[PDB]
């Protein structure tokens, strides 16, 4: 789940500023949307067609630009995706005009779901109710035996979990981050590799910008939204 | 019906094939009206404009050091080693801050105190391995290891930043009252 | 080139009265040879970078 | 249960705005055109009024 | 010869994929050409060729009936026709390839008793 | 597509140790003819002659490996050893670190017998 | 209709709970019939491919092909190019090591079907002198994540174009995801005032790293488990 | 359209007031545009170190799990009742094609299943055999479709796309970006 509660006065806080994010993203969009030297810039530069975009790993908005109705939010739901309403945008150039009016509409769509979740955010827990897994509230803590055991036993061995395997994928805001975790069953995993969207974006790189101009380069890294903590782990 | 290596779901979607693009001819603007747009930068002009506008708002910035950012409850900052009220250190030495970090920026060492006390006689914390991450605070049964909410002892030398027990007790004494206000807010979370 | 044609035209702009319309019409004249010289060096696409790599377009076929 | 858990109202918060927002604003092109036509337009009757009279000004010097 | 995939045109919503002049020929072509290589070179007995036969004449009689491209990508179920015609053609690579893989026979590398032993 | 690099070489393990003694002498004489683009890239203090040198080593040192499956791994290993250092992605850093020996002298003391590793606590 | 009487918010009658009713599932119960379809897919493949599917493995969502390393181009075609299959996306190449089996490495691909909206992995093994098929032929996105894999492992890529180290520093030695490799290598650099310039080192540690693994459970913590299989792929009693 | 615009005083920011508000409506290019400055006496009041709330905050809790008089903990006890990895290799498989399954057997009693058990996994029939043997029934229903076709690669959740056009689109019908539902 998570580590605490939401303090007191957080869902109106949230709230007001949602009131005042959509001019936020317009004003931006004034800067950028219609101008001409924004489109020299982004139209026809770098451009990945529908089955490159497959064949090379891409995803996220990369994969979207080219047509590929795909979004792991819909596709596959996770947490509460599933009771949120909101739309997903695709692209038709796969260039990197089409991706970035792909991640403008994107920031609607999450100012759209926070308010949702501002709406209908129930009450109960945060976290698994069971002990063995996460640890108890402080003063169960320090008046119930069990739960200092527990609690000592969670701080200082840690769980142990069965063993097995597992890929597990989001859609980052980057594209499709995916974890492939093996369990030996015991409390420290077996192995651990993580999969990145920047790093196949970076991997796709000499095959979208060649032919183009060094400037259009970084137009197509910019295109990317490469992090390097991500590419290289 | 029936499907073949596919499914209603890999169906396409109703109007997925996109229209036709119009050519120059299928178009509602007189080349006059387009020509205006296009020599007289009309879009620019716009953005320049929505430039100039914030240009009558109040900035953002604050005059630190005279002002502050906020900062809440449960921020994670240098660390402190507090007593009881008695004037009793609160750490009994039980390791769990040691064996939960995730840096390994913990160093302890124990005895028993002349007067039959469990008690450390050694507590190192490495604040260049140290990710302030808060799990010693989370960990510690009685409230002794916590991070108070200051940022500000930035150093010289690197030596400055090997806090021994001496160190962070006197951080304890120092900073009690601030760390008093951030338990009375946030302890009921925890 | 250019920079020549258009420093040429200093004379004429400093002497436009005492010409008037004799030379106005000389000056038309030495401007639109110029202009053809401008229009063989946007017809032959003389300043543009072409981007060697190109898209290919042609056709996927199987022979079955 | 649930005591002092933040909580949303129970009416819940009126909508914000998340759509697209740019109207569009000023005359029609052809209105600025006409303008700029009309502004050039007196400027050279000034300029050519006042070349004429700076000739007749140098004829009497 | 058949035309697979136009790269120019009229674009249709998936870059790099063009409006198809006359598919319904090609998909009939391709099946056609795929259906003969299982005949002529995948044993009769063998899963994989049963599965692609019964597949590719089910596509096959639904392009036969029908004549609107929005009908059958509809009844097809896997996008839009250009997206089959170039499904039917990556079918027929496939067979051709595997008359010459011959997946139908025993498998030639056993594993070794301890290869796929976990930790459970 | 994604295209190969300067000195790039597929991956090729040889089924004989004939043709790959023909691929490894191949590499030697890379190496050998690299020498003085190595000396120019890498601000080197020594001669060529000190390079040629050490690569003759570093080639002999498996001069007596049988499986052929090691030794084409350790012909593959040599020729991305060849291709970071002719295309300069190695700094003059890792560069150095093949020539220990062309560092000065360490120190007064490096022992020898048992009694001088004893000294030490390097018995 | 000013900013200055906006409604204050904080006022708001909030919701109030009495008690909150969570009932108690197990998780994998939602999975049941997807497995059995799983199930039933893999056996069609293995009934298709019987020359190479050495085995598959099923759990709650995710499948798994077990194959020899000589099989790894004709089945990786197959799930490519067949039409009920279709997986276009390669996602990850990895490698892990397990010391105790006479081939080391196991090779570990997930691949995903846009198309169909499905996923499946893929397994093969090697050692440290024994390659494996590259399938940089069958998808470029393949690439970079085989070099990934020679670095970290070892594992060598056979036709693969440009394979060369792409995490580590330039001419450094090891595999370091490996389980005899240590966790803090054996050198370390510095600056060398005397040779003005960044030096190799053996390693030393002003603090040793302090291994708590020790203090893992006496006592098996989960048990077996139960299984999930369908019934149809149970084999059955005599009477 | 919700979603649509909402007025400036709608909006939890400080803006204008007297002749400068209407100096500011006659300029805008946007009049219903906050300026994004919060309301002080508004926003992050009173500060989270002086929350009353937090002097009767309980940890929060859901029914059954916190009965204390009708839960075992061995009943939600979930991570102990986890799915196990099933393993096929191909003896498995030719067992179920030849002895048919738990749901649906094809073996005989006594000493005869037991002995067709035990020879298949002994390595009597091959995977191969295994399968030329196996009748149109069994190819039909257990290794194909009922009709004969191969099963397509599952999905856990299916998702249905719509696109959405006309004014509940996100951008209007010129640009290269189309909603999907
Ligand atoms: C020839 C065709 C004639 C047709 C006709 O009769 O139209 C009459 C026309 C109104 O008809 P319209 O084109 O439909 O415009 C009405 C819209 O509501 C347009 O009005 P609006 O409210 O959308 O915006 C008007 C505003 C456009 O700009 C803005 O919206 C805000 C600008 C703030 C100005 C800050 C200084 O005007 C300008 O500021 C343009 C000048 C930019 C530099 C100053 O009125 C005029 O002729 C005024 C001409 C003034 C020329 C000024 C240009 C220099
Ligand atoms: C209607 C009849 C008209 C009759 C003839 C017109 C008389 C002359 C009119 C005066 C203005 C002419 C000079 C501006 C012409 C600009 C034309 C233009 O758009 O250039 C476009 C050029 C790309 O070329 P192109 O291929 O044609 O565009 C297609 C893109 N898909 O790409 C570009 O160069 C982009 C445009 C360059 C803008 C430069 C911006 C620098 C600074 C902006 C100045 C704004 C004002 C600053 C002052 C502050 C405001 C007070
Ligand atoms: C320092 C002092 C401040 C100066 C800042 C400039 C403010 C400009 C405001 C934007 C006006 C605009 O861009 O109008 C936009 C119009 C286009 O309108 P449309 O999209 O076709 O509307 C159609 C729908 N209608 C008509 C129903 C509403 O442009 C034009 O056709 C010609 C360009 C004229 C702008 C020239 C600017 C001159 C300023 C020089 C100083
Ligand atoms: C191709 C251009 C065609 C334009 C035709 C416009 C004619 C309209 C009639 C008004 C003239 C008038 O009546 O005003 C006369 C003016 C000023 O002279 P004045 O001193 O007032 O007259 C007294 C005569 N004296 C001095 C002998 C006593 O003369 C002008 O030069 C102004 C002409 C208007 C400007 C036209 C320029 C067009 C833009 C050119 C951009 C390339
Ligand atoms: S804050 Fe985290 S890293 Fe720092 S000492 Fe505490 S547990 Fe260790
Ligand atoms: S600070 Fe707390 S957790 Fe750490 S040793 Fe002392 S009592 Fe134990």
């Amino acid at each position: 789940g998570v580590s605490q509660d939401l303090p007191a006065g957080l869902l109106d806080d949230i709230y007001m500023w949602a009131t005042q994010f959509g001019d936020r993203l317009d004003e931006i969009e004034e800067l950028l949307t219609d101008n001409r030297i924004w489109k020299l810039r982004t139209v026809n530069i770098g451009t990945v067609t529908a089955q490159d975009a497959l064949n090379l790993g891409l995803s996220g908005p990369m994969l979207r630009g080219s047509g590929i109705p795909f979004d792991i939010r819909k596709n596959a739901p996770y947490d509460a995706y599933d009771k949120v309403d909101f739309d997903v945008p695709v692209g038709m150039n796969g260039d990197c005009y089409d991706r970035y009016l792909i991640r403008m509409a994107e920031f609607r769509q999450s100012l759209r779901i926070i308010e949702q979740c501002c709406n209908d955010m129930p009450a109960g827990a945060v976290k698994v109710e069971d002990f063995k897994i996460n640890s108890p509230p402080r003063n169960l803590m320090k008046e119930d035996m069990e739960a200092l055991i527990h609690h000592f036993l969670l701080y200082t061995k840690g769980y142990s979990v069965p063993p097995g395997e597992t890929y597990t994928a989001i859609e980052a805001p980057k594209g499709e981050m995916g974890v492939y975790v093996v369990s030996d069953g015991s409390e420290r995993p077996y192995k651990c590799k993580i999969r990145a969207p920047g790093f196949a974006h970076l991997g796709a790189f000499d095959h979208i910008a060649r032919g183009h101009f060094l400037p259009d380069a970084v137009a197509i890294i910019g295109t990317m939204d490469l992090v390097f903590g991500e590419v290289d782990r | 019906n029936i499907y073949a290596g596919g499914s209603a779901a890999a169906a396409p979607p109703a109007g997925f094939r996109i229209h036709r693009p119009a050519t120059w001819e299928e178009s509602e603007e007189g080349a006059l009206s387009k020509a205006t747009k296009y020599f007289l930068l009309a879009e620019m002009f716009r953005g320049l404009y929505v430039v100039l506008e914030q240009f009558f708002r109040a900035p953002y910035t604050i005059y630190y050091p005279f002002e502050k950012g906020p900062v809440s409850p449960r921020f994670r900052g240098e660390h402190a080693l507090r007593r009881y009220p008695s004037g009793e250190e609160r750490c009994i030495a039980c390791k769990l801050c040691e064996a939960i970090c995730p840096a390994l920026a913990i160093t302890i060492d124990a005895e028993e105190r002349i007067d039959g006390s469990r008690r450390t006689t050694k507590y190192d914390i490495d604040m260049t391995k140290c990710i302030y991450c808060g799990y010693c605070q989370e960990s510690c049964p009685v409230d002794a290891i916590v991070e108070t909410p200051n940022v500000e002892y930035a150093t010289e030398t690197r030596e400055e930043l090997l806090y021994n027990k001496e160190k962070l007790l006197a951080n304890g004494d120092k900073w009690e009252l601030e760390l008093q206000y951030a338990l009375d807010a946030d302890a009921p979370y925890r | 080139p250019f920079d020549l044609e258009i420093s040429t035209l200093l004379p004429y702009v400093m002497s436009i009265y005492l010409v008037s319309n004799y030379g106005f019409t000389i000056v038309l004249l030495f401007l639109l040879i110029l202009i053809i010289g401008f229009v063989y060096e946007i017809n032959t696409n003389a300043l543009k970078i072409n981007k060697h790599n190109k898209p290919n377009t042609d056709s996927l076929i199987y022979k079955l | 249960p649930s005591v002092g858990q933040d909580l949303p109202p129970v009416g819940g918060y009126e909508p914000v705005q998340w759509r697209r927002n740019l109207p569009a604003r000023g005359f029609r092109p052809l209105v600025y055109l006409a303008a700029l036509c009309g502004i050039c337009g007196y400027g050279f009757y000034r300029a050519l009024g006042g070349i004429q009279e700076r000739r007749e000004l140098k004829r009497e010097k | 010869s058949v035309l697979v995939q136009m790269r120019e045109g009229t674009p249709i919503g998936l870059t790099g994929i063009y409006q198809h002049p006359n598919p319904r020929p090609a998909l009939i072509a391709l099946y056609e050409a795929t259906l003969k290589e299982l005949q002529d070179k995948h044993p009769k007995d063998s899963v994989y060729r049963q599965s692609i036969e019964n597949l590719t004449a089910h596509r096959k009689q639904i392009v036969e009936d029908n004549e609107v491209s929005e009908v059958i990508e509809n009844k097809i179920g896997a996008g839009l026709i250009e997206e089959v015609v170039i499904q039917a053609h990556e079918e027929l690579e496939l067979a051709k390839k595997m008359s010459e893989w011959k997946p139908w026979e025993e498998l030639e590398e056993k594993p070794l008793e301890d290869q796929w032993v976990y930790f459970n | 597509a994604i295209i190969a690099t300067a000195f790039a070489e597929t991956v090729k393990f040889s089924g004989s140790k004939q043709e790959l003694q023909k691929r490894t002498l191949a590499l030697y004489r890379q190496f050998l003819r690299g020498a003085p683009t190595f000396a120019d890239l890498y601000e080197v203090q020594f001669s060529i002659p000190t390079i040629r040198t050490k690569i003759r080593q570093e080639f002999e040192r498996h001069r007596f490996v049988d499986d052929l499956s090691i030794q084409n791994v350790l012909y593959a290993k040599g020729h991305m050893e060849y291709q970071e250092c002719i295309n300069f992605w190695k700094q003059q850093a890792q560069f150095l670190k093949y020539f220990p020996e062309e560092d000065d002298i360490q120190g007064r003391h490096q022992p020898s017998n048992f009694v001088d590793k004893f000294l030490k606590n390097r018995a | 209709p000013s900013w200055e009487n906006i409604k204050d918010i904080r006022l708001d009658p909030k919701v109030h709970v009495d008690e909150v009713y969570e009932p108690i599932v197990n998780p994998a119960d939602r999975y049941l019939q997807h497995v059995s379809d799983l199930h039933q897919y893999a056996k069609y493949i293995m009934a298709a491919l019987p020359k190479y599917i050495q085995g598959f493995s099923v759990w709650k969502d995710e499948l798994t092909l077990h194959v020899a390393p000589s099989a790894v181009i004709p089945v990786t075609t197959f799930l490519r190019d067949n039409t009920s299959t279709q997986y276009k996306s390669i996602i990850d190449i990895t490698a892990v090591d397990y010391p105790s089996r006479e081939n080391r490495f196991e090779v570990v691909y997930n691949f995903l079907s846009v198309r169909h909206n499905s996923r499946i992995r893929l397994k093969t093994y090697a050692t440290e002198v024994t390659p494996v098929p590259s399938i940089t032929c069958l998808y470029e996105g393949a690439n970079w994540f085989e070099r990934e894999a020679y670095d970290m492992y070892g594992v060598f890529f056979e036709g693969h174009p440009d394979l060369r180290r792409i995490m580590t520093d330039y001419g450094f030695e090891g595999h370091p995801l490996r389980k005899d490799f240590p966790l803090t290598g054996y050198t370390e650099v510095r600056w060398d005032e005397e040779k003005r310039r960044v030096v190799y080192e053996p390693l030393e540690l002003t603090q040793a790293f302090r291994n708590f693994s020790a203090g893992s459970t006496a006592w098996e913590p989960v048990g077996p488990g139960r299984d999930d299989r369908p019934d149809s792929f149970k084999l059955p009693t005599p009477k | 359209l919700p979603g649509g615009p909402v007025p400036v005083f709608k909006k939890y920011t400080v803006g204008s007031k007297g002749i400068w508000e209407k100096l500011r409506v006659l300029l805008a290019i946007a009049p219903n545009r906050s300026t994004g400055n919060p309301i002080v006496p508004l926003y992050r009041v009173p500060t989270p170190g002086s929350r009353p709330e937090a002097n009767v905050y309980q940890d929060p809790s859901s029914y059954p799990t916190n009965d204390i008089a009708e839960n075992p903990y061995w009943k939600r006890d979930h991570r102990r009742a986890y799915p196990q990895t099933a393993f096929f290799d191909q003896k498995t498989v030719t067992g179920l094609l030849e002895l048919g399954s738990e749901a649906t057997p094809r073996i005989a009693d006594g000493e005869a299943g037991t002995k067709a058990l035990a020879n298949i996994a002994n390595g009597g029939v091959s995977f191969t055999q295994a399968l030329g043997k196996s009748s149109k029934d069994v190819i039909y229903g257990e290794v194909l479709t009922v009709n004969g076709l191969p099963p397509v690669a599952p999905t856990l959740a299916p998702k249905q796309w719509k696109i959405i056009e006309g004014e509940a689109a996100i951008y209007p019908k010129g640009y290269p970006c189309r909603t999907f539902h």
